[PDB]
């Protein structure tokens, strides 16, 4: 994630724009090191429901 | 409004920060006199130092900017020293340039085109410096020629400047072989005008000749003091 | 949102550029009319008075080019600049192409420069606007207006700086599509009475030049007078 | 090819004749200028001086003179001085006010050669400039100013001559 | 800006395809030259005028290339009339010396003008002469040109100390002569300019000065026609 | 916060930016449609103006087209720029310029004089439509003073936008979208009634200019 | 620091905040700290750059 | 700090800000007058000095552009000096280099007044604050009068007064005023009106006036080639003004 | 009148009296910092700094505020710390261009001069703003002892005795004693350079001199039993 | 309130003579996360505690090496760390290109110190709002230099710059005397630096994720500990 | 002018200098003067101020320049290539001529917002 300011950070998971405060909890609380690609697929597909 | 903080007109017509440079030629409170003998020019001024640490010898308004032309600055000295170096450079630029010395009008002229620039850019102050320039020209002979940060320059055949320039110049007014009577006519106007008794520590002279611009020391500016009162 | 011309109101309006065209409508209307066989160019000399060289003092009306003349309203300072801009542009297109320019071309490079003038903090508009007459082969008479907005539209007959809306008011009612140079020159001349701050309208307070057949005539004082007293005026 | 024509010109008595051998002969107002040389500098000669007269008419509402025209080609030309025009120009002309006729001619970076007799340019002048000398005469008529200018053209050597009046101009071919 | 050398490689492609004396005499300088000018082999315009003007007091003449002579004493007659005015004195002749030598060197001697400057000044009165590359020499006596030699040749024998007014003119006359006479580039008459420290200067100009009509209608015209100015 | 173009409102949006739009608004109204194979575009247009030497749409080549809103003097230099790029691509380059790159020039060119406090933004919105050459798909995009450029189907810029993009917005469907020309024209002629010159662009640099469009006044006035 | 409605406070500020309301709440400091904090820091207008601006 | 904001911008009411300042600095500026006579022009003004004892000869308004040309000011003397300093620069380069001649007043008026319009929109530099009275004489048009004002805007004038005692000299100029003036009736003339404008002492010291008229051979400062003509710009002595006005 | 309210928010900006108030302002940002005073002597200049010890951490050799601009010049500044080593750099850069070129060590006046035009430079344009600093520097030439002092105004004078900081007007008070007491040796002087510090006065004292006797013209510290003598005698 | 007028830019001296606009600056540091460095006689340690953006991002880099003879940490504005730290990069590889000699770590921190005085001294520039603790070893030996934004570089023993920086400093100065003793031990030493940076702690605990270590020494060229490395110091 | 479209070829078009027939690689045969003679001025001037910053210190050309730079950047006439008459006087060329003077030196790339884009670097 790189940010205006010009610095960088390794996210594992990371939510910008509007709602990202609503994201970034909801990624805390569901964001697990086993997340595979297809339920990581449908995990940001469920992020985007609640702040959409 | 920024009329006020930059050299521009104001509503009546006026540059107001051109008008306080020329309060602030005042500020060093030291007052100055140039008359023109038959061969010789003579400028005096003030050496008000006044602290007891403070050095005499290092406090000095008379710069020696050619070979012949010496000038007096009335004002603060670090906008002097500032005009001095120009001053210095245009003269010796003159005669690279046109191969021979600089006449003392002409680098009024150019001095006052320099300050005629600060009046008019807004990004550039005017200098704050009264600049009077004393030489014996090879063609007019001893000129006296007097530079103000509003770009004006005027010859003078003799001129006083300061806070009480009107009480020097008024004296002169009523006035009008060797270069050392004339600082003594310099400096008994200057008492006169004044009242002010004056010593070696007190005051600066300059002396322009056919030959060079000089500064009396402190000894020499005594001599002539002595001779004033044998009269 | 004036102080300069670079700033937005928060209507989207340029207060700078209003301000100048505010200018204009102080200064000297100029008119020109488009006839069938030729233009007429008229303006009211505002700056009078009788120790003026009313004669070789033209200041309204430049010529630009063979076949092209300019009528100038506003700051005649800001117009000698573009009009000598004109003049060189005008003769590098002859110097490129061998061909007079066009009358377009050369109003729309002038709104340019104008428009640039608009767009820069430093510049401030040219209160100055040009009614440009002139002939050539593509579209033969044409005339034309250009603002300190750098924006110029084609006209048959208008009226430039002040007292526009009485001037243009009279253009509309009595302005005909098949009138000859000689109408148009009564119709300039009407329309400047009814419309000038003066008690008369007399030759040295005015000045006119006509594009006709191609010869452009600046007209001396001598000849102004002669058709001020034909038309009755 | 174009290139290398000459030019002639002469002055009488309250008149000019210039002569050449596409046109070499081109006038600005009243004032006549004949340019020998290379065909794409006499092309971009003619259009600068256009340029250039046409503004001086417009800023001044005045015609150039002759007189006043022969220094503008001459600072024009030193202006390329290092890679000059390869061109001879002369000019031509009569002072509108004094009526006093003017010629004269140039090198590459213009050097005035105010000669009161006559002018020549380009190739094979060093025929022509005797010729001339032999023939011309001071004050000649114009229709004697004709008859002396055409004979040194043609047999120094189609041909054209210009005769400028104050108020007239003649041009005339030549077998 | 400038001289621009916009046509140098073309014209690279398409080819690969007088006298002049000054003598100076005890209350000023005299500046004398010929009036023949050549266009090689050939006297292109005989009665030519090669004293030029830098100042009023301060004459200027050259040889070499005839318009690099021209172009700079042109120039630098305009920045002495505006330093002059600008100083507000009579310009000295030293200060034309300067930039005329400093514009020169600038030009590493491209600018082709051999030069004589004579003038006088509120210091006395000078005479200096000039070269391509900038470098300058001062002599009571000079000369320049294809006939510089035999001109010297006069100065060298008659030449002396405080010449008169008189003297000064026949001497620069007589110089002058010598080179027409002698000199294949020097010819025809001769132009004559005298500058004094307290008098005008005086060009004398032309100072020295050592049918065939044919009947109207003999050219045949092809047609006629009037032009319209 | 207004007064410049290099400060960011507390909330986080250039104002000095949004104002250049209102300026578009107060322009003269343009519009554009998208075909199935064709783009139409209408605008919104005294008694003694010359009527032969003036056209809102002008075209920046053979195969595109740029309308505008705003202020026309901007616009008037934005499009020559345009089309000098036009050429210079269609130069260094030898296929002619893609709608979207003319686009993304443009709106750069709009974009990059947003970025100095000493120059005005151009307070234009332009409304470019053409076909890619040698290619059958319209296509349309909208500038606007910010640099921001978009592909749209329909629509509407300057002088009563909102009134008329709510109407396109009802009677244009996505996956209905006319498949005629008149099909196509009558929406605009329509949508241009709701406050006439219409231009059509077709494939193959194929640009004309209709006259006599009181047919489709009538017919749409009718209904 | 701010204008109304945009305020931002310091890292320290927030410690210092959840940390002491907590005692007057009467929420269990550590898990009211913890829970506080995601909310705190993840994003945030009170946090804002401050979580990159500065090292 | 690629720009700077233009100083001279329009009010809200149409009119330049700086400009018509610099004029009232014109107007509250020392009066300087011109007369055109049929067969010459006047250009005169009046010394104002800080004290007695500044050299008079110094204090020159009236200067010398070209041989024929000449100007005077009112208002800052330094903006002034500045302009003739280029007007004489920009008759060499622009015109004198590339004709041969010097070039006519209509023509240098036109170049002085870009130099003033070109300060009047610009960041960095205020109009320059005087207004100039530049007479002259060219071939065709003759002699000619002109005042140019800070906003670069110049009017060729019968006769004109600029200055503190401008309307009350305009008006006087306007009653004595014809067309067959003589210039040494329009020197008597310029004296005049330049007393009632002139507070304090008045002679030839307090007052330089300078004319266009005949050549002066005596002035071109050498002799031969009767082409090459004197110039006409005369500066009078101080002498010749206390003659001048005894009579 | 101190403030100057209108007129003192821009640099380069003249009051109606004359004055430029931000070049007031950086004097009142002298007046704050520690005192610093110098002495000329018959055969040098002393140096002396109340340096105020901020905390132990620092190193006690490498903390020096009596900077050396040339072997043969010493420098001592009250005021802003940026500007005060700032304007060192510059001048040292300048008196290694003199030696350069001219192969000898800069003259003292010759060396104030240039200084003097930088500091000066800075109150021409409202981009920039004055040094806030006021060096008191000196040395030995061929023409003897020389100390001077430039304020931010640019404005330097040759002094018998100069002083800076808070410490300024007793310090002042007491050199001018000084002088008229004995209008020194360079030996004598390093011991009524710590008395006025002292007087003046958790700080430590520094000291420095450059005399043509005792030290052939070169600059040196005060350490060892000098010092100690020197903390006694005060 | 009279702070608003005069605190606009680092040009404007308010009348008290403060320069706020580069207090600021200063200030800026105590939002950065704590650092502490310290040295020994032959040895140098740099201790720092990272801080990340949230749970799921990666803690922020603090420490950089400039070679393997010194490095420096950072404290502040991260994008003038960033500017500040590859500058100095920047210089120590250019002098070996030209002159192949290592660049001593007092010179290191003194060509920085010209870069941060001038945009106090300029319009336009901000001063910078890092400060750095540079810590190497060269043939003098240790050396741990705080450079602050203001242009003032100090060799310190020991030092803490960052949030609560004064926990650590107070404990360092205490314990002044000790650890400059821990000569040719550099476990022990950093010991006391990571109990000296444990003090400025307030709730975070320490972690082989957000502590960063590094060290140089005649024996050790810099060495950066981080991750599962700095369990045994903990 | 590189091209947009690509950026690191001259734009041909905008760059109007008689097509791309003034290739790049072929400005290298020149007038043995022309280099010499483009920058005389500045190779002066330059002496010139390292003379002052030699004797007088680098205060002075520093305020020399300081000056000129005030001078250049607040004048922006996109209608005149005249130097300004304040640089003039700054270069002490206010009494002087030369042939950069005397002789000062297309539809597509001469317009206004060339200059206005230059001037800015925008």
């Amino acid at each position: 994630h790189a940010e205006p300011s010009g610095t960088f950070y390794r996210y594992n998971a990371k939510a910008i724009g509007s709602g990202s405060e609503g994201a970034q909890a909801e990624l805390l609380n569901e964001w697990h090191s086993s997340l595979t690609l297809k339920e990581a697929e449908l995990l940001v597909l469920k992020i985007l429901k609640q702040v959409m | 409004g920024y009329d006020r903080h930059i050299t521009i007109f104001s509503p009546e017509g006026r540059l107001y920060q051109v008008e306080y440079a020329f309060k602030a030629t005042n500020q060093t409170n030291i007052n100055s006199l140039a008359v023109r003998g038959k061969d010789c020019t003579v400028v005096i001024s003030q050496k008000k130092v006044p602290d007891k640490l403070l050095d005499p010898t290092t406090v000095s308004y008379i710069f020696c900017i050619s070979r012949t032309i010496g000038m007096v600055v009335n004002g603060p000295i670090p906008d002097a020293r500032n005009a001095a170096l120009r001053a210095k450079a245009e003269a010796a630029e003159f005669r690279y340039k046109y191969g021979y010395d600089m006449p003392c009008d002409v680098l009024a002229k150019r001095m006052a085109n320099l300050s005629q620039i600060y009046t008019q850019r807004a990004y550039m102050r005017p200098l704050g410096v009264i600049l009077t320039f004393v030489s014996v020209d090879e063609e007019l002979g001893p000129s006296i020629y007097k530079t103000d940060p509003a770009g004006y320059y005027v010859g003078y055949k003799a001129t006083a400047t300061g806070p009480k320039q009107q009480e020097i110049t008024t004296n002169l007014e009523n006035h009008f072989e060797s270069w050392e009577k004339v600082v003594e006519f310099a400096i008994t106007h200057m008492i006169d005008a004044l009242g002010t008794e004056f010593s070696k520590n007190d005051l600066e002279v300059g002396v322009a000749t056919k030959d060079k611009f000089f500064t009396l020391s402190a000894e020499n500016i005594e001599e002539r003091l002595v001779a004033i009162a044998e009269q | 949102y004036d102080s300069r011309t670079t700033i937005f109101s928060p209507e989207g309006r340029l207060y700078q550029v209003e301000y100048a065209l505010e200018s204009i409508s102080h200064a000297g209307t100029a008119i020109g009319i488009m006839a069938s066989d030729g233009i007429v160019l008229a303006a009211e000399r505002k700056v009078t008075s009788t120790l003026l060289e009313q004669d070789t003092s033209t200041e309204k009306l430049y010529k630009l080019n063979d076949k092209i003349a300019v009528a100038v309203a506003g700051l005649t300072a800001d117009a000698e600049i573009l009009i000598n801009t004109a003049r060189i542009h005008a003769q590098n297109y002859l110097k490129t192409y061998n061909e007079d320019i066009p009358v377009e071309i050369l109003v729309r490079r002038l709104s340019d420069i104008k428009q640039g003038y608009t767009q820069h903090g430093g510049l401030r508009p040219f209160g100055v606007s040009f009614i440009y007459a002139g002939y050539d082969d593509r579209y033969g008479y044409q005339l034309y207006t250009s603002n300190p907005s750098g924006n110029y539209t084609g006209w048959k007959a208008i009226s430039v700086g002040a007292n526009t809306s009485a001037a243009q008011t009279l253009l509309q009612m009595d302005y005909k599509d098949d009138m000859k140079v000689d109408d148009a020159i009564e119709l300039a001349l009407k329309t400047l009475s009814k419309t000038t701050d003066s008690s008369a309208l007399t030759y040295d307070r005015l000045e006119f030049a006509t594009i006709r057949k191609v010869y452009q005539k600046i007209f001396k004082p001598q000849e102004i007078k002669d058709i001020l007293v034909k038309t009755g005026i | 090819s174009i290139n290398g024509g000459i030019v002639v010109a002469m002055t009488g008595k309250d008149c000019v004749a210039i002569a050449c051998d596409f046109e070499k002969i081109f006038h600005y107002g009243h004032v006549f200028l004949g340019i020998t040389g290379l065909a794409t500098d006499v092309t971009t000669l003619n259009e600068m001086f256009r340029y250039k007269t046409n503004l001086y008419k417009l800023k001044e509402e005045r015609a150039i003179e002759p007189e006043t025209f022969t220094q503008l080609v001459s600072s024009s030309l030193y202006e390329r001085r290092f890679g000059p025009y390869f061109v001879g120009p002369v000019v031509a002309g009569i002072n509108s006010k004094s009526g006093k006729p003017f010629i004269a001619g140039f090198d590459l970076i213009g050097c005035i050669d105010e000669a009161k007799d006559f002018i020549v340019s380009g190739t094979a002048s060093d025929q022509l400039f005797g010729m001339c000398e032999s023939l011309y005469e001071p004050n000649l008529e114009p229709e004697d100013l004709f008859e002396t200018i055409s004979q040194a053209l043609l047999n120094a050597a189609g041909a054209v001559v210009y005769i400028i009046k104050k108020d007239e101009v003649v041009k005339r071919y030549l077998k | 800006a400038g001289l621009s050398f916009d046509n140098y490689q073309r014209n690279n492609f398409l080819a690969e395809n007088t006298t002049i004396v000054g003598v100076k005499f005890n209350n000023g300088v005299v500046i004398a030259a010929d009036t023949r000018s050549t266009q090689g082999p050939i006297v292109a315009d005989k009665n030519c005028a090669k004293l030029h003007r830098i100042s009023p007091k301060i004459w200027c003449a050259g040889a070499g290339t005839a318009a690099d002579t021209e172009a700079v004493t042109q120039l630098i007659g305009s920045n002495i009339e505006l330093h002059s005015l600008y100083t507000s004195r009579e310009p000295r002749v030293v200060s034309a010396l300067q930039m005329l030598k400093q514009h020169l060197f600038k030009y590493q001697g491209h600018i082709g003008a051999y030069l004589i400057v004579a003038g006088v000044d509120p210091t006395g009165s000078h005479l200096f002469s000039i070269h391509a590359h900038g470098s300058t020499d001062v002599g009571y006596y000079l000369s320049l040109g294809s006939g510089s030699l035999a001109a010297m040749a006069v100065l060298e024998s008659h030449w002396k100390q405080d010449l008169t007014k008189e003297e000064a003119i026949k001497l620069a006359s007589d110089a002058i002569q010598a080179g027409i006479w002698n000199d294949l580039g020097s010819g025809s008459n001769v132009d004559v300019c005298v500058m004094e420290i307290g008098k005008d200067a005086e060009y004398l100009r032309n100072y020295l000065t050592p049918s065939y009509k044919f009947p109207r209608g003999t050219t045949a015209v092809l047609k006629e026609s009037i032009v319209n100015i | 916060y207004d007064r410049a173009l290099s400060i960011f409102s507390p909330d986080g949006h250039i104002f000095q930016v949004e104002y250049a739009l209102e300026a578009v608004k107060r322009g003269t109204c343009a519009v554009g449609v998208k075909g199935k194979n064709c783009v139409v575009l209408g605008c919104e247009r005294l008694k003694l103006q010359d009527t032969r030497i003036t056209s809102k749409v002008s075209k920046i080549d053979s195969h595109v087209v740029l309308s505008f809103s705003g202020l026309n003097a901007d616009s008037r230099i934005l499009i020559e720029k345009a089309r000098v790029e036009a050429q210079s691509h269609r130069l260094t380059l030898e296929d002619p310029v893609t709608v979207e790159y003319l686009t993304r020039y443009v709106a750069g060119v709009q974009q990059r004089y947003t970025q100095s406090g000493g120059v005005r933004p151009f307070g234009v919105s332009t409304l470019i439509a053409g076909f890619d050459p040698r290619d059958d798909e319209p296509k349309l995009y909208q500038t606007e003073p910010s640099g921001i450029y978009s592909s749209w189907s329909a629509q509407t810029i300057g002088r009563n936008s909102k009134t008329v993009r709510e109407f396109l917005e009802k009677n244009y469907d996505r996956k209905e979208p006319p498949a005629t020309v008149e099909e196509c024209v009558k929406l605009t002629v329509r949508s241009l009634l709701e406050v006439i010159e219409i231009t059509v662009v077709k494939p193959d640099s194929d640009i004309v200019a209709l006259s006599s469009e009181e047919i489709n006044q009538y017919v749409t006035q009718i209904e | 620091e701010g204008p109304n409605g945009f305020e931002k406070l310091s890292l320290s500020d927030m410690g210092s905040l959840v940390d002491l309301c907590g005692q007057w709440l009467g929420f269990e400091p550590s898990r009211y700290s913890e829970e506080c904090y995601r909310l705190w820091r993840c994003d945030s207008a009170a946090i804002g750059a401050q979580s990159g601006l500065y090292i | 700090d690629r720009y700077s904001f233009s100083l001279t911008t329009f009010s809200p009411s149409g009119k330049l800000g700086q400009i018509d300042y610099a004029l009232t600095a014109v107007k509250q500026g020392v009066t300087s007058l011109g007369i055109k006579a049929t067969n010459g022009v006047v250009i005169a003004t009046e010394k104002k000095s800080s004290s007695p004892l500044a050299m008079s000869e110094t204090l020159s308004k009236v200067s010398l552009l070209t041989p024929d040309i000449g100007a005077v000011y009112s208002g800052m003397g330094p903006d002034y000096r500045v302009l003739v300093d280029k007007s004489r620069k920009v008759a060499h380069t622009s015109y004198k280099r590339i004709y041969g001649e010097y070039p006519p007043t209509k023509l240098l008026v036109s170049e002085v007044a870009k130099i003033m319009q070109e300060a009047t929109q610009s960041g960095g530099v205020r109009p320059f604050g005087v207004s100039l009275l530049i007479a002259g004489h060219d071939e065709f048009n003759g002699f000619s009068l002109y005042q140019v004002d800070p906003s670069g805007s110049y009017f060729p004038w019968k006769a004109t007064a600029i200055g503190k005692g401008s309307v009350a000299a305009k008006t006087f100029l306007e009653k004595r005023w014809n067309d067959e003036l003589e210039l040494e009736d329009a020197i008597h003339i310029a004296l005049l009106t330049l007393k009632e404008s002139v507070e304090g002492e008045f002679n030839g010291d307090t007052i330089e006036l300078a004319i266009i008229g005949d050549e002066n051979p005596d002035l071109l400062g050498y002799t031969g080639i009767p082409t090459d003509k004197g110039p006409r710009f005369r500066k009078l002595t101080s002498q010749e003004i206390n003659d001048r006005l005894e009579a | 009148t101190s403030i100057g309210t209108g007129y003192d928010l821009s640099n380069s900006v003249f009051s109606p009296d004359g004055r430029n108030f931000q070049v007031e302002y950086a004097v009142k940002a002298v007046e704050n910092g520690t005192t610093s005073i110098g002495i000329k002597c018959n055969d040098g200049v002393v140096f002396a700094v109340e340096k105020l010890i901020t905390s132990k951490l620092l190193v006690p050799q490498k903390n020096v505020k009596i900077q050396v601009v040339d072997r043969h010049i010493g420098c001592v500044y009250s005021g802003l710390i940026p500007d005060g080593r700032h304007l060192v750099n510059r001048g040292r850069e300048e008196a290694a261009s003199f030696k350069k070129l001219y192969k000898t060590p800069i003259p003292i006046p010759a060396f104030a001069d240039r200084l003097g035009q930088y500091v000066q430079a800075h109150t021409l344009y409202n981009s920039v703003r004055p040094f806030g600093v006021s060096t008191i520097f000196g040395g030995v030439d061929k023409n003897g002892a020389h100390l001077y002092m430039l304020e931010p105004s640019g404005s330097y004078w040759g002094y018998k005795g100069a002083a800076t900081g808070k410490g300024r007007q007793s310090a002042k008070a007491e050199l001018e004693k000084l002088v008229d007491h004995h209008p020194l040796s360079a030996r004598e002087a390093v011991k009524q350079a710590a008395k006025i510090i002292y007087l003046a006065h958790d700080f430590e004292l520094e000291i420095s001199w450059c005399s043509l006797s005792e030290t052939n013209g070169l600059h040196k510290f005060v350490k060892g039993d000098l010092l100690q003598e020197a903390i006694d005698f005060a | 309130m009279f702070r608003n007028n005069y605190d606009g830019d680092t040009v404007t001296f308010s009348p008290t003579g403060r320069l706020f606009q580069v207090e600021y600056a200063l200030e800026a540091i105590k939002q950065g996360s704590v650092t502490v460095g310290l040295r020994s006689n032959t040895h140098a340690v740099l201790v720092a505690l990272k801080r990340n953006a949230d749970e799921l991002s990666s803690y922020q880099k603090k420490i950089i090496k400039c070679d393997e003879h010194m490095g420096l940490s950072l404290a502040g504005l991260a994008p003038d760390a960033r500017v500040l730290s590859n500058y100095l990069r920047q210089q120590c590889n250019y002098s070996s290109l030209v002159f192949n000699r290592k660049l001593a770590v007092e010179r290191a921190g003194h060509l920085l110190c010209d870069k941060a005085q001038k945009n106090t001294q300029s319009y336009g520039g901000r001063p910078y709002g890092v400060g750095l603790l540079i810590i190497g070893y060269d043939k003098s030996g240790a050396h741990l230099l705080e450079f602050q934004p203001s242009g003032n570089v100090t060799e310190l023993y020991g030092t803490a710059i960052g949030a609560r920086s004064q926990g650590a400093k107070t404990y360092l100065e205490r314990t002044l005397d000790t650890f400059i003793k821990i000569d040719g031990n550099p476990d022990e030493l950093i010991k006391a630096g990571v109990e000296a940076i444990s003090q400025s702690l307030r709730d975070e605990s320490l972690t082989v994720d957000n502590l960063s270590i590094a060290i140089v020494g005649k024996d050790t060229p810099f060495t950066i500990y981080d991750g599962e490395a700095v369990a045994k110091y903990i | 002018v590189l091209s947009s479209a690509v950026p690191s070829l001259p734009d041909t078009l905008r760059q109007q200098e008689g097509g791309a027939v003034p290739l790049s690689t072929q400005l290298n045969d020149r007038h043995p003067l022309e280099s010499t003679l483009k920058n005389w001025e500045t190779t002066q001037r330059q002496r010139q101020m390292e003379q002052y910053r030699q004797i007088f210190g680098i205060a002075e050309p520093m305020k020399r320049t300081m000056e000129m730079e005030i001078v250049n950047r607040t004048d922006f006439n996109p209608l005149s290539t005249n130097g300004s008459i304040h640089r003039d006087i700054l270069l002490n060329k206010e009494c002087s001529i030369d042939w950069e003077d005397v002789y000062p030196g297309t539809m597509v790339g001469d317009d206004v917002h060339s200059k206005i884009e230059k001037q800015l670097g925008i």
